């Protein structure tokens, strides 16, 4: 490569970084609150969460479910939960 | 010559990846506040840990005592050093609640009991 081409492909970067600056302020400009990352990153920990628990809570109903010889839904208002949930 | 060039491209070439990486979480986090779910999800939680700890304490108090009617819980280890090297040393203990919930697959972080105080954490 001549020092040229590489004076060239270093002003193409320049230009790809402004471009990538210009439309993350745009990105940002959209938004409630400007730190995505802990928006974002909330959301993940909460949905993590959400998923592990309701799951966990699933297997023991059904397990209490299987000793009342009974379909886990009939269990569910016992508990507090329903199946929108 | 061209090794301040070579620096600057190396540089730039970094600046423009954290870049992206920063787009792409912008884009996430507007999709993120439209659907707006957090407060239903901290409710949900709620509700389903409340369901799990209930279900729970039905399940394991008759198995605790299922258990204690056949020798309880045997732990076990390897005799490492001395006269008897080799030999597996054995105890037996009651069933408690956490290793009911270590047997559910309950991370720690999740779902604990406070084993001395005999009740749920927060």
């Amino acid at each position: 490569m001549e020092k040229s081409q590489l004076e060239s492909r270093v002003h193409l970067l320049e230009q790809q970084k402004e471009q990538l600056e210009s439309s993350l302020q745009d990105a940002l400009a959209k938004l409630k609150n400007r730190d995505a990352k802990q928006t974002v990153q909330k959301h993940i920990d909460l949905l993590h969460t959400y998923n592990e628990i309701r799951d966990i809570a699933l297997g023991m109903i059904g397990k209490v479910a299987e000793h009342e010889k009974c379909t886990s839904v009939e269990l569910f208002d016992r508990f507090g939960v329903n199946g929108s949930e | 010559g061209h090794m301040q060039l070579l620096s600057r491209r190396l540089k730039l070439e970094k600046e423009v990846r954290n870049l992206q990486e920063q787009l792409i979480t912008a884009e996430t986090a507007r999709k993120v506040e439209a659907k707006n779910e957090d407060k239903d999800l901290q409710t949900l939680i709620q509700k389903w840990k409340n369901a799990a700890q209930q279900a729970a304490e039905v399940l394991f108090k008759p198995m605790a005592e299922r258990i204690r009617l056949a020798g309880g819980v045997t732990q076990s280890f390897r005799i490492e050093e001395g006269e008897n090297k080799g030999q597996i040393q054995e105890v037996r203990t009651e069933f408690t609640m956490s290793m009911f919930l270590n047997q559910f697959g309950v991370p720690v972080h999740l779902m604990s009991f406070d084993e001395e105080n005999g009740d749920w954490k927060s």
